[PDB]
């Protein structure tokens, strides 16, 4: 009784993730299956042990450890937190009074998974790709976390719990949604631009497992970007305008998080690349000054309350 | 200075029976403590009075009689574990359980000192 | 209860990074072996407001403050490397 | 709340807002009015120091901040040390086409770290205000941005200066943890013996690791290896501003968190000053002699001055006083920066810093000739000018406390330092038109900006090295009045 | 009863009232708490002692036993207790306490409107409080719902 | 130190079975007959829902049985 | 006291023992230069230290008036002058 | 209990080969490496410390913000070069000597008789029980000149590596 | 009960102590003439520390400097802060003050070796100590934070 109790909420919450994953994956094959026109959900588990049963195809380069630990990191990076999603008013993995800034810490340690796996491959490919990449995920965290603590500072709290419900005090109405939109746009775009998906390879030496950690690793990403789109801004499990309520607001969740993988999917398919000189534009001289405008707008909004 | 404690050689039975006289006054007024809900320094003294204990149990056994020796590794053992629990409801902090079986360890240590 | 040895790891960092800072042969080692001994004094001020000092939180309010100067002095030192390596050819 | 103890400081983040605001406007516009403003905010936020004169000594912030009379002098003295440098990089600046602007917001940031060191009374601002100091201290000293000699010192010297605050933050930890939970300096002797660590080994370690941090920060001679590889390919003003600023606000702490929060191992305290003041009086001034260089031998005839004010730290405040250390730090700055003012000079007409360049300068530039001899005679100090007279007090504050060896040590090396004040002034006064060199012989005063500030303020510099020896009076007595240190 | 929600607990016996709606998380030691979502002092939470008396009344006098429970065991060192006035009802036939206080540290502006109870071989010390800059706009809203605390069984 | 259920068994296991038992082949229905007859919104929709009710199909994966017969032909295999 | 990450340090158990384990059952189981970027994360490890100076402030905002809105005003007023200052100079440029 | 010091001493050992890998290897990319893995290993040391602000604040800030430029810094190699960077004689003795003083001033000295004292000022006040909300009142308000300070520190210093790190 | 750290003073007027509710020995020997003690700011005292037979471990005197204190916030032993500011209603110091202090081992450190620096101890275990404390004068500038 001493473990079974403890370890049963992490081995129910990884299932839940690799069926995410698993959705996450099959929902992109679905919507490139109707803006492109069964055995299908299981393809995706064929896609992952297809990726999983390989090669491991190391070259005679002699950086050994941080070929094996590379993509490990980069998984480390999106996979540690997970335990911070109030799914609803119980079933969160941990109390975590600090809800949000440890999500922030994990994903910014993934760009010392990017660096790993740049140097990891004995390619200039790989290395130039994980500069760029290593360079987009530490050019995105600012507004990010702009918008972020925009949200925090509206609740006047960091542990997500506190904050799912404090957004059901309004109504409707009381959702950040209509609190900020700003920063939701904020939040949409350093969610899709983050993840190598709205604009854009590096892994020219990683194959058999690495190559599946880094794919399970961009739609983890996906996937914890998504919940957090549901916990910030659309509500965690409150339709205001026992057991029973966990079950329905996890339902009610994973339909907000089913509804930012239709928009994500949609906007990667109706916008193209940045080109890199837009997207850093963007991000340094566009996106975080409004981030810090509307952080200024919602530090001059709670005064009043 | 308990990781010296470790190098230096174990306590005699006369000094575990000074120490555990010492453990018992100190598990006395741990009340200042367990009202103000100061869980850290609680923690703290329990998981180092236990280790104590563990090192001073079997030492102070060995000057005890035959008849003490059943009974009093009866209480010592009930001790034991009505510390481990405590040990248990700290580390899950509520307050009831806690004072329940701090009371439960005083009226378990009052008779370790009778031995 | 070890948890004592938390500050004998610190002093371990404080000797090792303070070695490694006197005989290095470029400059970012011995700056990374600096912010090692920034991590020796940082974990102590930590261990230090667990063990006496939690009502205020002064050595983790002071870790903060270190780990922002940390960031400070190792953001300006790598931009003297940087300019370095722009200035060599 | 209101801190209103804090508006001359208050004044220099006014200042770094308004020179902020001019370098978002125009960015070209404006080379000399910038350093208007900026000069009238030093004189702003002196005249607000002065009309804060007579103020008690509040802790003005959250148990943080201590206006002392004792800080307030400190402070003054930054102050002065920042007006009468801050002419001095207005030539270099057009000379080595750098950033005026930028330049000045290091030099009032540095001067802000600097008077916050002077109060800091947590354990916390005694490491934020001192390392503001010092990463202004690194931008400062890779300035001059043509070679690779400057920029492989500064780095070296950023490793150092991190290696210095990090074993001083070492030794405020063991305090931290030694003295309960502890900061305030007040307060943290009483976090000693709440805890019975008076006689600990801890709070040893704890003394013997915050005066080594605090002798790589005074540059004594385990802990000076530093100044002169730093103050070679550094520019000369920063080598001014830095040393002088550096040394004056570690003193400053020297005497702050030596007095107040050690009071009950002052044994070993001594001791250990006493170490490192014997030492650095000797090594000083027993490498200055034998250097070609002048701002290295410069560099450690600093490090034999600040020896000397060790001797004002190790007295207290009762046997001769902290004053006869305070009135030596104002003749140290007056007697320091004019001698920097005349290196400064030699280098916007020559370019050049070796010492030997200086035969010849007699019978081309009387003026700076006589300037830079009056300020090295100063530094020794065998007439009656300012430097004499402060070795004089400190000398006699050390005789009158009993410490002998200090003392004579102190003018063993005082001899010492005449040797090579008198070999620079060979140099500057003879020539025998050889020994007078290239860049020395086309000197060209007359291609030169204007009258300039960096002339004014080195006849105020030369004047204060010649005069508040004669007139010193006055200054004893209002630097007596500073009891308050405790 | 005007808009409050009766949140009863039929195994501890203690019941009483919340004003509007406010949320539902653990507290460290108290059980409910229930806090109102904007607020961060705002919040009216219960705990238990396991004694073996029957009436406040008999462990000690009303304005003596609220000095010993708020100079001793409530109030932190670095705050002074600004006990106000204290009260007394009661329901049944059981004494029930009712007081007020105001933990004034030199940071952090609260204080507190806490009653207290016994019974069952437990010892209710219910305790509500919110923010000193904002207390005469929540003063008998609070207070209405403090003495809403009931013994039941 | 609560235990507001002090349920042994039956509670969760019963609503488990049902959301994993009842549910999957209708949801699969649904996504088969309502495969074109469909707006955008109801397409939205209908992945949302997808999306909602993904674990319960692992047992309807694999197994395919009333999915092919366009016509009113004869098994002539 | 174990308690709020109790369960976090067997998630990081099982999530760093996890890459390795499949390391195994699948090997059983058969020179640039440009600083452009590095001066990109430059001005960022800066705004990210006053973003974590941010972080507590606005945890702690609700039980303090405008006095706590005057100090973190005057923190992203230096903020966003860094900023502009990163505007007006050669800093982004791209 | 024995999991948690257990785990101290493996945090500990693999923290302090971690800070060899630092000081000791040949690839100064494996050193900076080592120093990602030892600084995750300071941030569970502070989630073990119970100041989880402090440790997710040093995670966030110190890998990830820090590490990126270290081996941004590190992978574009550069240039190589009484206590002064002079060894193989004097920073062993000093180095043995100051571990051998460190060492007799935290094994030799009772450090939980220390925590049995100066007990009053960690009592935890009963009225707030969170921890970064503590952070947020001791830091905002009560250390208000330092907060003020590392603003103008940050800002020189972000202003000093624009005007140095260009050219 | 060594460590005792000789510095044979010259002793203080013994008095008798007039108790407190909380158990405190007091004995209030010379009255002040100025304002109370505030709570929470620094003040200076001079005092002899002393064990239940009355030898001496500690000394204002021994280190001639007033021990700047912040009382009140719980920085010292509760005797200190319930001797000088008074707990039960005690009355509080005034500035030039001179008062005895019985320290019950309940206010002191309990029966914890309070000081342990190498094996022996500073305090030993129940040591009902004796201060008598010398309130000499108010900080300067002190503030109640």
């Amino acid at each position: 009784y001493g473990l079974i109790w403890i370890f049963v909420p992490i081995f129910s919450l990884v299932l839940g993730i690799i069926t995410g994953v698993l959705v996450i994956v099959w929902l992109e094959r679905e919507i490139s299956a109707g803006i492109q026109q069964p055995l299908g959900i299981l393809q995706a588990l064929a896609d992952g042990t297809k990726l999983l049963f390989k090669e491991n195809l190391r070259p005679s380069r002699g950086n050994t450890p941080l070929f094996s630990i590379g993509p490990s990191i980069a998984v480390i990076s999106i996979l540690l937190s997970y335990s911070v999603i109030p799914f609803s008013n119980h079933l969160v993995l941990a109390d975590l009074n600090i809800g949000i800034f440890l999500w922030i810490a994990i994903s910014s340690i993934a760009p010392i998974g990017l660096l790993m796996s740049g140097y990891g491959s004995n390619n200039k490919y790989s290395f130039l790709g994980g500069l760029r990449a290593a360079a987009q995920s530490i050019s995105y965290e600012i507004p990010l976390t702009l918008c972020v603590l925009s949200i925090s500072l509206l609740s006047n709290s960091l542990s997500t719990v506190d904050i799912v419900e404090a957004q059901s005090k309004y109504g409707f109405w009381g959702w950040n949604l209509w609190r900020q939109p700003i920063g939701f746009i904020i939040f949409l775009i350093s969610s899709l631009a983050e993840c190598e998906r709205l604009p854009f390879g590096y892994q020219t030496e990683y194959s058999g497992i690495k190559f599946g950690l880094f794919y399970v690793a961009s739609y983890l990403n996906l996937l914890i970007s998504s919940l957090f789109v549901t916990v910030l801004y659309l509500g965690g499990w409150n339709i205001s305008i026992q057991i029973f309520g966990t079950t329905i607001g996890i339902f009610i969740t994973l339909a907000k998080t089913y509804l930012f993988l239709f928009v994500s999917i949609a906007t990667r398919w109706t916008l193209p690349r940045l080109r890199m000189d837009q997207l850093l534009n963007l991000g340094w001289k566009f996106l975080l000054p409004i981030s810090l405008g509307n952080l200024l707008l919602t530090t001059s909004f709670q005064l009043f309350s | 200075f308990i990781k010296e404690k470790y190098f230096m050689p174990g306590l005699s039975p006369e000094d575990a029976a000074a120490r555990i006289k010492q453990t018992a006054e100190g598990l006395r007024d741990m009340r200042e403590m367990l009202d103000h809900m100061s869980w850290r320094y609680v923690i703290f003294y329990i998981r180092l009075k236990q280790a104590y204990l563990s090192q001073d149990l079997t030492n102070a056994m060995n000057i005890l009689p035959e008849s003490r020796r059943n009974d009093y590794v009866q209480a010592a053992n009930e001790l034991v574990e009505n510390m481990s629990e405590l040990d248990f409801y700290v580390r899950t902090p509520k307050v009831y359980e806690s004072y329940l079986y701090y009371e439960k360890t005083l009226k378990s240590i009052d008779n370790v000192v009778e031995f | 209860m070890i948890l004592e040895h938390v500050l004998v790891l610190s002093a371990y960092l404080f000797l090792i990074g303070l070695y490694g800072l006197i005989t290095s042969r470029n400059m970012v080692r011995a700056l990374m072996c600096l912010e090692l001994i920034l991590n020796a004094v940082n974990m102590n001020f930590v261990t230090f407001s667990d063990f006496f000092d939690n009502s205020q939180l002064k050595g983790e309010i002071f870790c903060i403050f270190v780990i922002a100067i940390a960031a400070a002095e190792a953001a300006i030192g790598l931009a003297i490397v940087s300019s370095i390596y722009r200035n060599r050819k | 709340f209101d801190g209103s103890f804090i508006f001359p400081e208050c004044i220099l983040i006014f200042g770094l807002i308004l020179l902020l605001m001019i370098d978002s406007t125009s960015d070209q516009k404006d080379i000399p009015w910038l350093y208007f403003i900026s000069s009238t905010s030093f004189v702003m936020s002196i005249t607000a120091l002065l009309f804060r004169w007579r103020e008690e000594p509040m802790i003005s912030f959250s148990g943080n901040f201590q206006t002392n009379n004792f800080n307030e002098i400190f402070q003054f003295l930054i102050l002065l040390c920042s007006t009468l440098c801050i002419p001095l990089s207005v030539e270099y600046i057009e000379c080595t086409e750098m950033a005026i602007t930028e330049f000045l917001l290091f030099i009032l940031t540095a001067t802000l770290g600097g008077m916050f060191l002077c109060g800091a009374n947590d354990l916390i601002t005694i490491f934020v205000a001192p390392e503001c100091f010092s990463l202004c201290s690194y931008l400062l000293s890779g300035y001059t941005k043509k070679d690779i000699r400057s920029n492989e010192a500064t780095m070296k010297y950023l490793l150092m200066g991190g290696a210095s605050s990090s074993i001083l933050v070492h030794g405020f930890s063991w305090l931290y943890g030694s003295s309960g939970g502890e900061i305030e300096l007040q307060e943290i002797v009483n976090g000693l013996i709440n805890t019975q660590m008076y006689n600990s080994p801890g709070i040893s370690i704890a003394l013997i690791f915050i005066t080594v941090g605090i002798g790589f920060k005074l540059s004594l001679a385990p802990s000076h290896q530093w100044t002169p590889d730093v103050y070679e390919d550094s520019p000369t003003p920063v080598v001014a501003f830095l040393s002088v600023t550096s040394k004056v606000a570690a003193s400053a702490s020297a005497t702050r968190i030596f007095d107040i929060p050690f009071y009950f191992s002052s044994n070993e305290w001594h001791l250990l000053l006493e170490i490192l003041a014997i030492l650095s009086m000797i090594f000083g001034n027993l490498i200055a002699i034998t250097q070609t260089s002048m701002k290295r031998m410069l560099a450690y005839s600093s490090i034999g001055q600040i020896g000397y004010v060790i001797i004002g730290i190790i007295v207290g405040d009762s046997n001769g006083g902290y004053a006869s250390m305070i009135t030596y730090m104002l003749f140290y700055i007056a007697m320091n920066l004019g001698t920097f003012a005349c290196i400064i000079l030699f280098g916007l007409r020559t370019g050049t810093d070796n010492i030997r360049d200086y035969a010849g300068l007699y019978t081309k530039d009387p003026f700076l000739a006589l300037s830079l001899a009056l300020c090295l005679l100063s530094l020794g100090g065998l007439p009656p000018l300012a430097g004499f007279f402060g070795k004089l007090h400190l000398f006699w504050c050390g005789w009158q406390a009993g410490l002998y060896f200090l003392v004579s040590i102190g003018l063993l090396t005082s001899v010492l330092s005449i040797y090579y004040y008198l070999k620079i002034i060979k140099l500057l006064m003879t020539g025998r038109n050889q020994e007078i060199t290239p860049h020395m012989r086309n000197y060209r005063i007359s291609p030169l900006r204007s009258n300039n500030s960096i002339e004014l303020s080195m006849i105020v510099c030369v004047i204060a090295s010649t005069i508040p020896g004669i007139s010193m009076n006055p200054i004893i007595a209002i630097a007596q009045d500073t009891l308050f240190s405790f | 009863p005007k808009s409050y929600s009766p949140f009863v607990d039929r195994e501890d016996g203690y019941s009483y009232y919340y004003p509007s709606d406010w949320r539902e998380f653990d507290f460290r030691a108290h059980d409910s708490a229930f806090k109102d979502r904007y607020l961060q002092l705002q919040n009216v939470r219960v705990r238990f002692i396991p004694t073996e008396k029957n009436d406040i009344h008999e462990v000690g006098p009303m304005e003596e036993v609220v000095y010993d429970l708020v100079k001793h065991k409530f109030a932190a060192p670095n705050q002074v207790a600004t006990i106000y006035d204290m009260k007394e009802r009661v329901e049944d036939g059981k004494n029930y306490y009712t007081f007020e206080y105001g933990l004034r540290t030199p940071i952090y502006a609260t204080t507190s409107f806490a009653t207290v109870a016994v019974g069952n071989n437990r010892y209710y010390t219910l305790i509500v409080g919110a923010n000193e800059r904002r207390w005469r706009k929540v003063k008998k809203q609070l207070q209405v719902v403090a003495d809403s605390l009931k013994i039941l069984q | 130190n609560q235990q507001e259920l002090s349920s042994v068994v039956l509670d969760i296991g019963i609503i488990s079975v049902w959301y994993f038992l009842v549910m999957p082949p209708i949801i699969m229905n649904w996504l088969r007959v309502r495969w074109y007859r469909r707006k955008f919104f109801e397409m939205y929709l209908q992945f949302m829902f997808v999306f909602m009710f993904f674990p319960g199909l692992l047992l309807w994966a694999p197994f395919l049985n009333f999915r092919k017969f366009p016509r009113d032909p004869n098994m002539k295999n | 006291l174990l308690y709020e990450y109790d369960i976090f340090w067997a998630f990081l158990l099982i999530s760093s023992a996890i890459p390795v384990l499949a390391f195994l059952i699948s090997g059983v189981l058969s020179l640039q230069f440009r600083i452009r970027y590095y001066m990109f994360a430059l001005v960022f490890v800066v705004f990210d230290v006053e973003t974590v100076f941010l972080y507590p402030w606005a945890m702690s905002f609700d039980v303090l008036g405008v006095s706590a809105f005057i100090e973190a005003f005057i923190f992203v007023l230096i903020l966003i002058l860094g900023l502009v200052y990163a505007w007006r100079k050669g800093a982004l440029e791209w | 209990g024995p999991i948690h010091d257990f785990l101290l001493v493996f945090l500990g050992s693999g923290l302090l080969v971690g800070g060899l890998g630092v000081v000791l290897l040949p690839n100064p990319i494996f050193s900076a490496f080592s120093l990602g893995f030892v600084l995750v290993c300071i941030s569970l040391l502070y989630i073990l410390s119970n100041s989880h602000f402090v440790a997710a604040a040093q995670l966030l800030i110190y890998v990830g913000a820090i590490n990126v430029l270290i081996i941004f810094a590190v992978m574009f190699m550069n240039d190589s070069e009484n206590l002064w960077t002079i060894g193989n004689g004097i920073t062993s003795l000093v180095c043995t000597t100051i571990l051998f003083l460190l060492m007799s001033t935290i094994l030799d000295t009772s450090w939980y008789g220390v925590i049995w004292t100066t007990k009053l000022n960690q009592i935890l006040e009963q009225d707030l029980i969170s921890n970064s909300q503590q952070i947020g009142i001791h830091l905002s308000t009560d250390f208000f000149l330092p907060f003020e300070l590392i603003s103008i520190i940050l800002l020189v210093a972000l202003i000093g590596a624009i005007s140095v790190a260009r050219q | 009960a060594t460590r005792i750290d000789y510095y044979a003073t010259v002793g203080d007027p013994l008095c008798e102590y007039s108790y407190a509710k909380s158990g405190l020995g007091f004995c209030d020997l010379d009255v002040g003439f100025g304002d109370e003690a505030p709570r929470g700011v620094l003040v200076n005292i001079h005092y002899t520390a002393r064990f239940a037979d009355g030898t001496l471990f500690d000394s204002s005197y021994k280190r001639a400097r007033p021990l700047t204190m912040r009382i009140g916030v719980g920085k010292v032993i509760r005797g200190l802060d319930q001797g000088i500011l008074g707990g039960e209603g005690v009355p509080p110091m005034r500035v030039g003050g001179k008062r005895k202090l019985q320290i019950p081992p309940k206010l002191a450190y309990g029966p914890e070796p309070a000081g342990c620096f190498s094996g022996d101890c500073n305090i030993p275990g129940n040591a009902t100590l004796l201060y008598d404390i010398n309130f000499v004068e108010i900080y300067p500038g002190s503030n109640t934070r």
